[PDB]
């Protein structure tokens, strides 16, 4: 019923910005992202070689 | 994302024969998500000497926070995290159902 | 596990799936947990499907007080058993329940408490079958099967088997401690390997002819 | 001239764990310059034999 999709990348986000903190003689930032890795649906139409 | 596997063969026709019978059996696969992060911090007097280079100690820090979170994902692509330890992650060369490396005639 | 290969035809069938229409019966059940086995079960297992089941009593009386209600006719079973009571089958009938690591997990387990079918005449079911004495068989058109019980000796169960296994021998030879399926067949030629303590082979599925 | 040489690295995501953070870390390179010289003497009279050809 789905497409054909043999190989794809599932991602969440890319780019987050949590928050920033300001303190008296600093400051702090922090970035946050996420994925999930790659899915293989039909593994029978990949033909590999580890020779060359 | 799900399967669905349907079964069943054929005899040969009777008249009082037995009726042969077909099924299926459904599956489901997961994935699971992971999550990173990266952060910086700066000081006054770090940010004002490091300023008499011509140099922004505050942007530098900024953009590399996100190519170290490109280069986790990236590498999560290629290969899977933490796979033997049964995170259910795999990569694009680490997934355990492929059809495993062979030979060149050459 | 997404399908590695591409095979000329599909599968026969699965267990637990009647694959032949003729004379037929059934009937319904409740599960008893194996702790609630008075002498102990020296056999364990889990509720697994396609596996034989035995009686234990009646749970029809439905009250309490001086005049009851008996609004139904229900009885309950165990997994391993010694009156038998039918195989579990007809997968679709149930649900998946989830595991103890994680749900939507593939298992034939059912909870304890759950209701069941078992058959006690088939025309044609499929099973999971097993082997004993650890030697490699040839089963052929018509052997007959039996199932461990629950009170199984442990000199008797060298090979660790569960608790309500099916398992196929030849005429003149049988284990020593089996209870045997009266009037069932093989139907279906099958060949197991050699097996080893802990790491038995779990056959191949296999038509069955129960009455 | 100059380099920049930076660093940093992820870790997974905490709500209340510790946040890792980054670092630059400069360098520089130099070359130095080199000088000649080369001069001519002309004498009087063999200017004047050098104008017969």
């Amino acid at each position: 019923t789905d497409g054909g999709s043999v190989f794809s990348q599932l991602v969440q986000s890319k780019f987050i910005t949590l928050g920033v903190e300001k303190r008296a003689k600093s400051y702090v930032e922090d970035f946050s992202n996420g994925t999930a890795g790659a899915l293989c649906k039909r593994p029978w139409a990949v033909v590999r070689y580890l020779g060359i | 994302q799900g399967i669905v596997e349907p079964a069943g063969t054929a005899v040969e026709y009777g008249d009082h024969t037995n009726i042969p019978l077909t099924s299926w059996n459904a599956n489901f696969e997961r994935r699971t998500i992971v999550r990173g992060e990266l952060g910086m911090m700066v000081g006054t007097l770090e940010e004002g000497r490091a300023s008499a280079i011509r140099l922004n100690s505050a942007e530098t820090k900024r953009q590399q926070a996100a190519i170290g979170l490109e280069t986790f994902r990236n590498a999560i692509g290629f290969y899977g995290w933490q796979s033997g330890l049964g995170n259910r992650t795999y990569g694009f060369l680490n997934d355990p159902n492929l059809p495993a490396f062979q030979t060149p005639p050459s | 596990m997404f399908q590695k290969q591409v095979y000329r035809q599909y599968t026969p069938g699965f267990p637990g799936d009647l694959i032949e229409d003729g004379p037929k019966r059934a009937r319904p059940g409740r599960i008893m947990s194996l702790s609630a086995v008075n002498p102990a079960a020296t056999a364990t297992g889990p509720n697994r499907a396609s596996r034989a089941f035995g009686y234990a009593g009646d749970v029809s009386a439905l009250g309490e007080g001086q005049p009851k209600t008996i609004a139904a006719r229900a009885s309950e079973v165990v997994i391993g058993g010694a009156n038998f009571f039918g195989v579990l089958g007809h997968p679709k009938h149930y649900a998946l329940f989830g595991s103890a690591g994680d749900s939507l997990a593939p298992s034939y387990d059912l909870p304890d408490g759950a209701e069941g079918e078992f058959f006690d005449m088939a025309t044609g079911l499929v099973v999971e079958i097993f082997n004993g004495a650890a030697a490699a068989l040839d089963l052929d058109y018509g052997d007959l099967v039996a199932y461990v019980p629950n009170n199984l000796a442990t000199a008797d169960d060298a090979l660790g088997l569960p608790a309500g296994a099916l398992v196929g021998f030849k005429t003149g030879s049988m284990p020593t401690g089996l209870v045997q399926i009266p009037n069932a067949r093989i139907v279906n030629a099958i060949s197991l390997p050699a097996q080893s303590a802990g790491n038995l082979v779990a056959g191949v599925t296999i038509v069955q002819l129960t009455q």
